[PDB]
């Protein structure tokens, strides 16, 4: 049967069941960097095992009034094992990412997710100019919630869902790599994300390479059962991380 | 020197010609180019890949999600439309804004076939039959399940494969049709119909939802670029 | 020095035009516009394991 | 060869359609599942009866470097050739691509891009308006001066800095052709970047979004010498057109409509338009 | 060759007239029957004594390609650099070929045509008439915008629209040769029709004739930015000039003065002037 | 660059000339052509056509 | 890439004239006229049975 | 060949970076000593752990050719077509390259330069104020004549001298391009000299200084023939750009302004700015 | 004569153009060459040649050689600091009249390795050890010895040989950098550490000088040629 | 008499470019920017003796 995945990295191990094939980013594999695209000189140091890893990113609750949800990467594990002291004390970072994310419910639920990774997410604020600090749209592994109504706290950005706080029709992010969850079909998702960027490498506190979205496009909807929310659960593991520029620590 | 003579079109400025110029800074060092994933070579490989098409536009929709749900019920009489749309992929409402209508909009002529993928968003015990049909140009669309199947159609039944695909064919008198469609290149209507009904088990929701994904084939094509209507400015930006 | 190449197709259808470069800066030519080369499986099929049309998808 | 060099393109074409006839088996092409992020593949012809058709239509006109290839304007400014205020008789302007909507727009749908740069350069001048307009003046002259940045920049229109050693400049007199020139690919980065979702500063504070990457420098103009004794008004227009395009990572078309030329900010928009119900197929 | 093809034509020549004697035999090359359709083939050598003769008379100048190779004037229209009313500074002409009287006659002498296509743009200026004249006023610039069907309108001179990043524009100063291009075949059809005998709803309703068939587009000319302190009025002149002509079904000249540009409308009109007598060979 | 000088008839219009100018349209896909029955391709060949002559024109 | 063909005729009668094409697009050529074949039969005689002139018409 | 020769030039490139590894030896890279006159040639990879990198930035851009090979502002003087003043309607300067400050610094970087020269003239013309402005005037033309030292010199604008026989000259008419040429070396020495330390007299004694071996002639301009009822002011500037250029003995930038366009004298000036302390790198 | 068609950008005056123009002085007999010694063909040829940086601008130095000397004691606390700067060679007042920094004010990129040398000049019975640091950028430069050193440095032991070389490496996101440098492009901070401490014997000066040398490595380069604006005029000279 | 040699890269990276010279005099040239051969030893390596960069300097 091809409904049945595992995938190991690290020391960790995943399974699933009933899942659907894996979306493979671009049709790029994530590799090292070659000899021949480097810039800087000194030695890079590659962990391995001890930061290509599966970490839990929390969890939260799928209600019947959810309207979505959005992390920002790698700022999600910036706090992370010794994936974010690698990242507290180097200047430079590079990474692929492996995207998983849990949802299971009975045969007699419904509802629809749509799962994207959105690479350089800028998002506007909610008042026209103004400006707004980095605690509107990224505070570790928390999740930030999309809302139904147009915002108007000027200290927060602009989220409207139908919108994805990026001036966008909401139904054209199929163009990213993404995956759905039917709950009549499956119950994961799988992503694999190389490293995406316009230079070879890049610090890994002041960029967000790219935005994890969760969006219910097909409302939650059940009767008469004791289970009164869905738990949803992401798990992510960086893929041939490499680092250069060691120095004191913080960033 | 050599004698010659100047041709009408002497000193003018064609935005779209293509000539040999001075460079401003000679012998500059470009950077070296890198192998970003993900490149674009022709704007078709963008219009090939889906997007869901806000179908449900009942112009009370107060809130705007709603607009890509279709709804359906358990029980409907025996023969009931699920809905109706005309085949302007450039100019509807419905897909004027979808990742195919988008590119549309900036060329004048298309042609080939596309395609529309429904799936089936209810209950894992849920089952249900429909009939989903495309009528070519003419005097009158179908008002009934009837009229409906005399032209192209597929019987799509529910089961574990969640999608199916109505592929709507190139028919039509002329090579290419008018992105800003008139009647003389109408391309037809689209229509669901209920087949058997949707029934379901003791303990599930009396409701479900449809959703439509639009794309082209790869015999589309597209030709003529003009400027897109749907981006406008009042002053000059700051 | 001079390169010669097909013209594209026009109506009542030597199709031969002559290019010759002036200027020392790659910059300085006229604008490739005659390569048609294109492949969408990046975007339309980015999943790993290779689905066959013809054959259900799930099992 | 040596004198004559013979290359080779070729014409695409758009796939055949080939005959097919009736069917009765167990494959089901048209039943898929778009849970896998899988686009299906499908083709008129495993669904319905065909006939074979030959296709000539080519996908020529829809590559990146024919949809870019065309000259856009993106910027407009007027000077006067006298007048009071010193900051009135010359431009300054910040090179940048989001000012005007529509090439702003055009860019936008991809997230990289690398290429070679075509500008022209559109002047054109007008009498002002007064009580006494009889002069005569000979044909004016204009200067047009790049400064990358880091340079001295003019504070007049006198100013010494006119005078460039080092920067390139045209000099170009009314009557003739519009002025052009070529410039290659100037980013200190792989490819030039429409969307950063970043900081400046290290610890994500300062500015925000692609104002940051945006050091591409400055364009000066002027009347060379020209000062009527009567007030005279001068715009001049750039265009910009890639060649040798490269375009990564496409990302959908923008839906609002644009609010600030450094900025994201937008006003929420609906979806689309709407109609009467559901069934409504009629005008 | 490589540098070097040589191409190969040949003159063509009329029929040459043989030499014929005294005849007497069954034979009647005269006698023929017009009922079958058929349009005799005789020559005087058939009917009467004739010399040998060589021609050598070409019907070199009879070809379409030649017939119709020639520019000709499609459309003239005014436009003034500044006026109170706003639709009078600029110009929007829906392209079609049945405005000037002479080129729609020799285009309507065939049902369908095939052809590249050559425009050409003439622009003069002059001032208009008025109590006090005395002005100082640059070279002025135009702009000829061409906007495909579905594409954005301007409404006024200084509109937004006019900044085409997409619709192909030319720039054009006075005192330079007259403005030109090619443009290829452009209809969605296999060939342009003249005349359409049908109607443009399916239950043979709505618009009638070739109006339906007209969907070429828009052209726009404004002045780029000249607002002279009194006013001055410009006019444009199109010519049109086939290219690579192919034509199909030739149909009898028309009779009738024109009096519509988008109907067959018309008034009848006698056969032909009339004489004194059947028998009236004089002045 | 190379020197030239220019002769008489430089910038002027010729209703009747042939020279090359550049395409608006670069890259533009036509239509595929078609045998339409009836080609004419010399307007001799529709002269050589009989059509009937209006003798009687006796001014009543 | 440059053709060479013989010009028209003229009074007094190296009858030779050189072309080279300088744009992409076949639609940029110059016209074409200097085809001269034609064939009226699909007006003059567009009967079913050949018909021969010295022969009687009908029967 | 004999039509077609091929060049062949090359790309040159930075040197690449090396893979270096832990190193424990009596070998000591870093250790050097200053007081030999001798750059340490040390390379990251002698003192630390590095990768194998592979450049392809090259130094094009640095070399002299395409340092000086830019043209700049050397002179710039204002004439008058009509006035009272008989030396205020004409320009004489002798030519030197101390005039302008940015070129010169550029230049006095070497202290000896070999080059072809390439001058171009940029004129412009204005109408002074004045009480009344209305005249009409044909289009003005210019002479700019090159006299080598000794040669005879024009004291007024229709002066004898204009009527060259041997001294070149140019006549250029408003309205079309910037005039030019070529001008070889033209030094009695082997090479430019930007400093003389030394003295015109033998004894020690007379001029000092770079002021000496100035001996390139003069540069005079007029209006041809052109005076105007109404006094019209016209300015050169004059643009000078080295070509197959050579240089020998850098010499360190000047630091002080100047202050003499024939002499170093300066005033002194700190070595550079300051700062709070030893200690202080914040903003 | 030959048919022809002007294109934009007829008669315009570009500075950096390379077009043939007719000599003025035909057949003119140029003086015969000569191998004049020091010959110079790349301006990195210059920027790689050392010049002595003025590190103490310590804002009160009434002389100005002083500049070029960097104070040194024998008795002082365990860890201390002997000076601290920007890594901005053509911004920082400390590089930005230096040999290399006047070179680079000319251009607006660059990139490349860099050598920053110190010579002890001291009695030759003084001895002692220092500790030279380069801190990639980042929020906070280093505030003690202790996270100095976790950063590329070299121990600087002072002996017959009296000069010690720290080789900045090129660690960037981007292959190039502004000279007008800002924070998007930061290059870090140097600072220098006592290690053991200065000692000197009876007889000796209580007090010592260091200076330093700045110079590129041989994979330095620019790019962008530009005007420097360390120079300027109100007035045409005379 | 014509010359073919290659011009700098560029971005997507014929590459070459035709010359001609017109004048007689060899002062009418265009510019020769395309030499980069260079030497800096003599401003960087002046001494008489050979010195070593592994070695130590003084003795
Ligand atoms: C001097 O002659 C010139 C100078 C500059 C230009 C403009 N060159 C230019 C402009 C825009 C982009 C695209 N970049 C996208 C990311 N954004 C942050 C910056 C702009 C690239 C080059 C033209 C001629
Ligand atoms: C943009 O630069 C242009 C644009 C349009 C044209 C006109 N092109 C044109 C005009 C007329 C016919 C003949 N068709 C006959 C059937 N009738 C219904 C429509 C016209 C074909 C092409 C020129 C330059
Ligand atoms: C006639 O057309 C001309 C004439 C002269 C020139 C200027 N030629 C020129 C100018 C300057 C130097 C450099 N020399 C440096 C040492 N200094 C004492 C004298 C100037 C060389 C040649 C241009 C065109
Ligand atoms: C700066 C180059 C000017 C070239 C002028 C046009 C070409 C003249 C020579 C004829 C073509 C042959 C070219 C070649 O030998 O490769
Ligand atoms: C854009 C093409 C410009 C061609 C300029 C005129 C021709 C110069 C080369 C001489 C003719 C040889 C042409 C060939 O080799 O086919
Ligand atoms: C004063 C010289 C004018 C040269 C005009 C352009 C070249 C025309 C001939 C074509 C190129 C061949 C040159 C050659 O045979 O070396």
């Amino acid at each position: 049967s091809d409904r049945v995945r595992s995938i190991t990295l690290g020391n960790s191990t995943i399974t699933t069941q009933e899942c659907a094939n894996v979306v493979v980013g671009y049709g790029r594999w994530p590799t090292y960097l070659r000899d021949d695209e480097a810039t800087a000189e000194d030695q890079p140091t590659q962990p391995d095992v001890a930061t290509c890893r599966f970490y839990t990113l929390d969890s939260i609750k799928w209600e019947k009034g959810s309207v979505g949800w959005w992390w920002k990467f790698p700022e999600a594990l910036s706090d992370m094992g010794l994936f974010g002291q690698n990242m507290q004390y180097h200047y430079l970072g590079r990474a692929g990412y492996t995207i998983h994310v849990q949802c299971n419910a009975s045969k007699f639920h419904q509802g629809c997710l749509l799962v994207v990774c959105v690479p350089e997410a800028e998002m506007g604020g909610a008042v026209v100019g103004q400006a707004f600090s980095a605690t509107a749209m990224a505070n570790g592994d928390k999740a930030y919630e999309f809302t139904s109504a147009t915002q108007s706290d000027q200290t927060k950005v602009q989220t409207a869902i139908h919108n994805a706080g990026m001036g966008v029709g909401v139904g054209n992010l199929t163009i990213y790599p993404h995956q759905w969850i039917n709950l009549r079909t499956n119950n994961s998702a799988t992503i694999v994300m190389p490293y995406i960027n316009s230079v070879p490498m890049d610090n890994m506190f002041r960029h967000y390479n790219f935005t994890l979205m969760v969006i219910p496009f097909v409302k939650l909807d059940y009767a008469d059962t004791a289970s009164t929310y869905v738990p949803i659960t992401v798990t992510v593991a960086p893929m041939c991380a490499e680092y250069n520029g060691l120095r004191l620590a913080q960033a | 020197g050599l004698p010659t003579m100047n041709t009408p079109g002497s000193t003018q400025f064609l935005t779209s010609d293509d000539f040999q110029s001075p460079c401003a800074l000679p012998q500059f060092d470009v950077t070296p180019s890198m192998n970003i994933p993900g490149e674009v070579k022709n704007l078709m490989e963008i219009a090939e890949v889906d997007s869901v098409v806000p179908v449900n536009n009942v112009q009370d929709t107060t809130d705007q999600m709603e607009m890509f749900r279709i709804p359906v019920t358990i029980n409907a009489p025996l023969q009931q439309q699920v809905f109706g749309l005309r085949l302007q992929p450039g100019l509807d409402s419905v897909f004027k804004h979808t990742l195919l209508g988008e590119i549309l909009n900036y060329y004048a002529h298309w042609s080939g076939s596309m395609k529309l993928t429904f799936v089936f968003c209810g209950s894992a015990m849920a089952t249900g039959k429909f009939l989903i049909a495309y009528s070519p140009p003419g005097a009158n669309p179908p008002k009934t399940r009837k009229d409906a199947m005399l032209g192209t159609h597929i019987i799509w039944d529910i089961g574990l494969q969640s999608s199916c695909v109505l592929c709507v064919p190139w028919i039509s008198q002329t090579h290419y049709r008018l992105v800003q469609q008139d009647e003389y290149t109408s391309a037809g209507y689209v229509t669901c119909w209920y087949q058997t009904g949707m029934i379901v088990p003791p303990g599930t929701p009396n409701s479900s939802s449809i959703m439509c994904f639009a794309s082209a084939c790869n015999d589309f094509s597209v030709r003529m670029l003009r400027d897109t209507p749907f981006i406008s400015q009042d002053n000059k930006l700051q | 020095g001079a390169q010669v190449s097909t013209q594209k197709t026009g109506a009542h259808e030597i199709i031969h035009y002559t290019n010759i470069n002036y200027y020392k800066d790659a910059a300085s030519n006229s604008a490739n516009r005659q390569d048609f080369t294109q492949d969408p499986s990046k975007f339309t099929e980015p999943v790993k394991d290779v689905m066959i049309k013809s054959l259900p998808a799930l099992n | 060869g040596d004198v004559e060099e013979a290359i080779e393109r070729a014409v695409v074409h758009v796939a055949d359609t080939m005959r097919s006839g009736p069917s009765n088996s167990a494959s089901v092409p048209a039943l898929t599942a778009v849970e896998t992020g899988h686009t299906s593949q499908v083709t008129p012809s495993d669904t319905m009866q065909t006939r074979h058709v030959k296709n000539y239509h080519s996908r020529s006109e829809s590559t990146v470097e024919n949809f870019l290839g065309r000259s856009a304007c993106v910027y407009m400014e007027e000077y006067k050739t006298t007048d009071n205020d010193v900051n009135k008789k010359f431009v300054a302007w910040p090179i940048n691509t989001k000012q005007m909507v529509q090439m702003r727009r055009k860019l936008e749908m991809f997230t990289y891009l690398r290429f070679d740069m075509e500008v022209t350069f559109v002047i054109t001048s007008r009498q002002d308006p007064g009580t006494t307009l009889a002069q005569d003046m000979p044909v004016l002259t204009h200067q047009i001066m790049y400064v990358p940045p880091g340079g001295p920049i003019p504070a007049k229109v006198d100013d010494y800095a006119w005078q460039t050693s080092t920067n390139p400049s045209i000099f170009w007199t009314e009557g003739n052709a519009p002025a052009r020139m070529s410039i290659p690919f100037i980013s200190i980065g792989n490819a030039y970047s429409n969307f950063y979702d970043g900081w400046s500063n290290f610890d994500q504070r300062g500015s925000y979004g692609y104002n940051t990457l945006n050091n591409l420098g400055h364009i000066y103009v002027r009347h060379v010498s020209g000062s009527s004794p009567h007030p005279i008004t001068s715009t001049i227009r750039v265009y910009f057109k890639p060649k040798h395009t490269r375009a990564w990572v496409p990302r959908p078309p923008r839906l609002c409509q644009y609010k600030k030329a450094f900025s994201v900010d937008f006003t929420p928009t609906p979806i689309t338009d709407t109609r009467k119900d559901i069934n409504t197929v009629t005008t």
